[PDB]
């Protein structure tokens, strides 16, 4: 529960990169690290549907670094609170798609996947 | 401070151009502390 | 909010509340209202 | 014990129907050690900021626990480890809990 550690940054398209403000539509990136490892990665974006990716599943697609080298913890306001993670995480429906990844044996065992077999 | 250069790179290259994240709270109370601790 | 316990507290101890404000966590779920209509 | 963390941004009621600049704002923290408070801060806009810590200064500091204040509950008033901490230092608070376990 101390080891577990939450990451929020807001992006744009690199297709706005160079545009007006008013045309510049934000996003926000999400991971949740178990220590040094990301347990679960999360995207909001502005013109497609939400990307959720857990640990083992969707290791090509997620971030490879660890907590240490990616420097996240020395970004100044890149820090969010549990709540501010799993609020988000459940509203697009990543509980569903984490017991999904477990019952299908792709997940990598967690603090996430210990949290969710201990709710079923 | 700041992400690594790897990191940087990996954002940069699998989601989007990274934006900064706004605390007035953290920020002006800093701000005071500046003047308080001159 | 906080209890009537806090607020009367705060307000004769300390002041006037004033709200903390999260343009990050306000602009994500609205984008969310809007995906999940 | 679980360690957390609240802020609540203020003004003074003189300044409760000034324009937005024209407010100066104070900043009161908490540290909740478990349900017991175990530090209080205070950044006040025009004087010394004021430091409290639970043994030593019991009598001025918040006497209600974590539940019966409701700030888990209030959106925004939760901050991580570090909001606090950096604060505290540049108030000079590692000196001030120092000195307080000698007396």
């Amino acid at each position: 529960k101390r080891q577990q550690r939450f990451f929020r940054i807001p992006f744009i398209r690199p297709a706005d990169q160079y545009k007006d403000p008013q045309n510049k539509k934000k996003g926000w990136w999400y991971a949740h690290f178990d220590g040094p490892w990301i347990a679960r990665q999360m995207e909001l974006h502005p013109d497609k549907p939400p990307i959720l990716l857990v640990a083992g599943k969707d290791d090509m697609e997620m971030c490879e670094l660890n907590l240490e080298e990616t420097g996240l913890t020395r970004k100044r306001g890149a820090e969010i609170l549990p709540r501010q993670f799993e609020e988000i995480w459940e509203r697009c429906g990543g509980i569903q798609y984490l017991q999904s990844a477990i019952e299908s044996r792709q997940a990598r065992p967690t603090y996430a996947t210990a949290m969710l077999q201990n709710l079923l | 401070s700041g992400t690594s250069s790897a990191f940087s790179s990996y954002f940069n290259n699998k989601v989007g151009i990274p934006q900064e994240h706004v605390d007035h709270d953290d920020f002006d109370a800093n701000q005071l502390l500046n003047k308080i601790n001159e």
